RNA sequence: UCGUGACAACGACAAUGGAAGUACCUUCAUUUCUCGGCCAGACCCAACCUCGCCGCGCAAUUUCCUUCCGGGGCUAACAUCCGGUGGGUCACUGUGCGGGUUUCGAGGUCAUGGGGUGCGUGAGUGGGCGGAAUAAAGGG
RNA sequence: GGAAUGAACCGCUUAGGGAUAUGUGGCGUCAAAACUUGUGGGCUCAUUCUCGAUACGUGAAAAGGGUGUUGGUGGAUAUCCACCGGCCCCGA
RNA sequence: UCGAAUCGCCACUUCUCUUAUCCGGUGGGCUGCCCGCCCGGCGCCCAGUACCUUCAUUUUCACAAGAUC
């Protein structure tokens, strides 16, 4: 009941196959199962057929006509600059992060471990000083209750 | 399964306190009965220890009357000479699931009998498994991935109630108490969860800047 | 790329003799998986229409026809099939596709599903790219209007084969087994 | 097997050298361009007839 | 042009070069990092010595099939490694001349490491150990 | 369906699930670890007396992938692995390394 | 066929049998003890068998591509479609095939034989080992 | 070696053994193979001998019906009539 | 008495519901589009990102010769 509609100008992300995780624009609808996709500004991504089970619709949409030329599509993309807006989305960031880890060189993997350990160390220290006052953890709450047993 | 005195003396001599083997706990709510059993049977044969809970929420395709008639036809089969030797018709949902899994195993060999002994089935979530860790699901046997929305299905608990199961009300009362108890505790322990999230955000401002740049590049912070 | 039943054009004639020098040259269109099947269909039609058998004939050419560019179109296919109960049935169907070969491949799969007719009991009479405002089928003409849009519901999504799992945690994406 | 192939056919060395020249990058691009020109020119002249 | 009879002849994979950083896969030093120094005269084993004050691995021989050669390389032009010879291992509580050789090699190796722009990160990298955690897939990595 | 051949064994490895993944493990050494009931001879029985135990191991190697889902075929040197190992743990080492 | 002492274990598939291992015995046969006819691992040569990467021939690629005008159609257009006009010198989906020695990045053989260049009558045959030479004839 | 089971069906026909590849038949579990393959189309919902699902194997079924649903053909008018198929249902 | 096989753990996971569903929640403007607003973790070798310090002769693989119970 809440979904991004399939229409001319809607941006989609490919799920599987050779063009996995690429972004294209729907330029035409043939039937209930297939569409035509093109991305002028990216390598590969010429006009081709795609099954509707292999795409995911995004929030962004361009204002073009059905079966528009690759030129008019190009200016429409440039004017709206939706490609830049999609790149700044959280979901796009996660996909790029997953790729960078797959192409790491095992020395940057060590660097990532050092950075994650440094952040965890500082979080533990900050949490501890904020727990000495205003007890939150189980041991500080229990200690306060036990210190209340001071009638001896 | 209750330890004898011999086990108690041996553990005391060697200073052993507690031990928990590797066990996977599966929440079977809104899972297809046949597809869940087939996946569980293969994993048992590969040497896994599996405990399933909420067996009364398993689903079978078709109307309730169709599945009720199917069970009654099974109940009619018995050894005429001596029914106490004939096939046994268990009525609880957990017993129905165990029978289904047993039919997908080499049950007449020691290897098959050992695999069946590694499975424990429950109705609801008993008190001894509540605090054991996070439960898992099987995406290839989930209802929203298997049935078309317009078809009619049957909940196993409702089917068993009308063919002989006598503890449907008992299980319902126990489940209501567990949701209340767990919900209260999860509403508690939110101040600690918020405090931990705030500490991580307070970090990246005291930690070294070079390590912060690395985290940004890998999309972690 | 996807469709089977490529588009073939076969040109042949009868071997000249001293009763019939310079025989007529015929041209035939057929949709077949490969050219060996395409030539087999050509000689069947030549025998049942001109009394010329493959033993007394030659094949001059057998190539693949190139289609137009990629676009959404309406295709009209007039087709016939045989069954023992009813004999020969002739019909005209319409499909949405991007090429002639795709539309004919659709028709063959559609006839198998709806009438249980196999490949060798089917004859194709023609395929044409017809404009809008000339389609008599509502299920095809509903894709014509501009501003057409619809949502995707009841999706069955699957992970890439490299990342499929068996058991997964209930409140996260962390895999447990596999 | 290389020595058995040469033993059975002493022309193998020159046959393979032709294939390597066929695969060479500069020669194959010139051959592609020359073929297009030759075919196009004959098409225009035949039409003008 | 190198003949099989010549000592300089060798058939080892191109990733295993002097100055390469490798992960030990088997033995008492499994999971630790080290630096490849040279290869023995004939087609023999490699000689590895991760800076012993860094990883704890002394001068040793190792087979090329029991190390994973990473892409991190430290320039080794300064270190001569001429004293390394098959006779030191041939001889069958460490000895004085063995300790002196180890100290001389370690001093040159440490200076060469510090010469690299990422010298401090390299020193920490050599301290780290490698292990297979539950849920890891070494076949998907790049090294 | 006719029966089994005990000269080849099938091993399922965690997090492989693909033929291209199983090709990375061709030629790697594997072993099955179990225990007996009295101490017998072992490697370095004299040099390292701390190794003496009831523990035993049977070694083998990976030959080729099996199926399309990451299963591999293993041959255990010159003999079969005992059938009491069906469903138990198998160690897959990372040597000999091609990387 | 039966008794006894010691031992081996064993649910309920009637027992018996076949194949392949293993756990405990046996001390039966053979070999070795400063070299071993034992157990592993890696390396080299030949042979056979795989994988990566790079390519070619052929009017197969014109029932085609592009520009314009005239219909027609939709909404204000554009588009699907029909006639023509003028141009046509990163993938274009058929069919036959190649590539490591003045070298085109690897792997497997516990599924083969080696003396594993030692050597003295135990026959490295190699575009691959030696020693001469430098575009030698044969292609676009 | 396959069709669960079967003298005659399907494949193949046989000295003692390894490696490689196929035939018939298969790839949810039993049970090796799609850890439930496709980034392929349609059709079907079946209440007490319980919808259907490997030929030979009749080794389970007819005439006659259905405003169940999904396709065609020929006529009329800005939707109506007649006829013919597919799966399912009654006859059972 | 026992030499044994197993090799992630958490009092941030260890509550609930949905998939014709604001995929964290939640408003407005003119079908559908547009514009807003508020908010799993650690673990892999310095108890922490500084570059200080012990490792050997167990001298090239062998059940981790070490842990847990
Ligand atoms: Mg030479
Ligand atoms: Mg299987």
């Amino acid at each position: 009941v809440k979904a991004n509609y399939i229409r001319a100008g809607r941006l989609v992300r490919i799920l599987r196959g050779p063009r996995q995780n690429r972004v294209g624009v729907i330029v035409d609808i043939v039937d209930a199962n297939r569409v035509l996709v093109e991305n002028p500004c990216e390598q590969k991504m010429w006009r081709h057929v795609q099954n509707l089970k292999n795409v995911e619709p995004l929030k962004f949409c361009v204002s073009i006509s059905r079966n528009c030329s690759t030129k008019a599509l190009k200016e429409a993309l440039e004017s709206k600059k939706v490609l830049e807006k999609y790149a700044a989305t959280k979901s796009a960031v996660r996909i790029a992060a997953k790729k960078a880890f797959a192409e790491s060189t095992d020395f940057e993997r060590y660097q990532l471990r050092v950075a994650k350990r440094s952040r965890a160390y500082w979080a533990r220290k900050i949490f501890d000083d904020n727990d000495k006052k205003n007890p939150v953890s189980w041991h500080k709450v229990a200690l306060k209750k036990l210190l209340k047993n001071a009638k001896k | 399964v209750l330890p004898s005195r011999r086990s108690l003396n041996r553990s005391s001599r060697k200073g052993f306190k507690k031990h928990r083997p590797d066990i996977i706990v599966i929440d079977l709510k809104d899972h297809v009965l046949g597809r869940a059993a087939a996946i569980v049977a293969k994993q048992l044969l590969l040497g896994k220890k599996i405990t399933v809970v909420r067996c009364e929420k398993l689903t079978i395709a078709g109307s309730e009357i169709r599945n009720k008639i199917k069970y009654l036809q099974f109940l009619r089969k018995r050894k005429l000479s001596n029914p106490k030797l004939g096939p046994f018709h268990h009525r609880s949902p957990s017993d129905v699931f165990i029978r289904t899994v047993r039919s997908m195993l080499p049950r007449y060999t020691k290897r098959g009998q050992r695999a069946l002994r590694q499975l424990v089935a429950y109705e609801g979530v008993p008190v001894n498994v509540v605090r054991t860790g996070g439960r898992v699901v099987i995406p290839k046997a989930q209802r929203h991935n298997c049935y078309r929305n317009e078809r009619r299905f049957t909940v196993l608990g409702n089917m068993c109630k009308h063919v002989g199961w006598k503890y449907s009300d008992v299980v319902e009362k126990l489940e209501a108490a567990r949701i209340e108890k767990s919900g209260r505790h999860h509403k508690k322990m939110e101040k600690v969860r918020v405090a931990w999230k705030n500490a991580r955000k307070e970090a990246l401002k005291k930690m070294p800047q070079k390590n912060v740049e690395v985290l940004k590049k890998f999309g972690l912070a | 790329v996807r469709p089977h039943l490529r588009h073939y054009c076969v040109v042949g004639r009868e071997t000249p003799s001293e009763k019939n020098p310079q025989p007529t040259v015929y041209k035939f269109e057929v949709f077949a998986p490969n050219f060996v099947v395409a030539k087999s269909r050509f000689w069947r039609m030549m025998r049942e229409k001109n009394k010329v058998k493959s033993t007394h004939g030659d094949v001059l050419s057998c190539k693949v026809v190139k289609d137009r560019k990629l676009a959404a179109r309406n295709y009209s296919v007039d087709i016939a099939y045989y069954s023992q109960r009813c004999g020969y049935t002739h019909m005209v169907k319409e499909f949405r596709d991007v090429c002639k070969a795709g539309a004919v491949s659709q028709a063959y799969n559609d006839l198998a599903s709806r009438h249980r007719a196999r490949y060798h009991n089917i004859e194709v009479l023609g395929v044409k790219s017809i404009p809008n405002h000339e389609v008599r089928r509502l299920n095809v003409a509903q894709f014509h209007p501009h501003n057409l849009s619809f949502p995707l519901l009841q999706r069955r999504v699957k992970a890439p084969r490299k990342d499929r799992v068996i058991f997964v945690k209930k409140n996260s994406k962390r895999a447990v087994v596999a | 097997n290389r020595r058995l192939r040469l033993r059975l056919n002493p022309f193998q060395k020159k046959e393979k050298a032709m294939a390597k020249g066929m695969q060479n990058k500069k020669n194959r691009e010139a051959r592609h361009a020359a073929k297009v020109v030759r075919l196009a020119k004959a098409r225009k002249n035949v039409a003008k007839a | 042009k190198v003949s099989r009879k010549s000592p300089e002849y060798s058939t080892v994979r191109k990733s295993c070069k002097p100055g390469t950083i490798a992960i030990i896969l088997a033995g008492r030093f499994r999971g630790r990092r080290a630096v490849i120094l040279k290869q023995l005269p004939k087609n023999g084993p490699l000689v590895i010595s991760g800076p012993m004050k860094y990883s704890g691995v002394p001068i040793r021989r190792i087979d090329s099939r029991y190390i994973i050669a990473t892409s991190t390389r430290v320039d080794l032009t300064g270190v001569d490694t001429s004293a390394i010879t098959p006779e030191i291992f041939k001889r069958e509580t460490v000895s004085d001349e063995r300790a002196q050789l180890q100290n001389a090699i370690d001093t040159a190796l440490i200076q060469a490491i510090k010469k690299d722009p990422l010298g401090k990160e390299m020193a920490g990298y050599l301290h780290s150990v490698f292990t297979i955690k539950p849920g890891d897939a070494p076949h998907r990595l790049k090294w | 369906l006719h029966g089994q051949n005990k000269n080849t064994a099938l091993v399922r490895i965690e997090n492989v699930n693909t033929t291209e993944d199983a090709k990375w493990y061709v030629g790697k050494r594997v072993c099955y670890v179990y225990h007996g009931y009295k101490i017998k001879r072992c490697v370095r029985w004299s040099k390292a007396p701390a190794r003496r135990s009831n523990t035993r191991a049977i070694w083998g190697r990976i030959t080729r992938p099996h199926g399309t889902s990451g299963t591999v075929r293993v041959k255990f040197n010159g003999s079969s692995v005992p059938a009491s190992a069906i469903g138990r743990r198998i160690r897959v080492y990372l040597y000999p390394s091609r990387i």
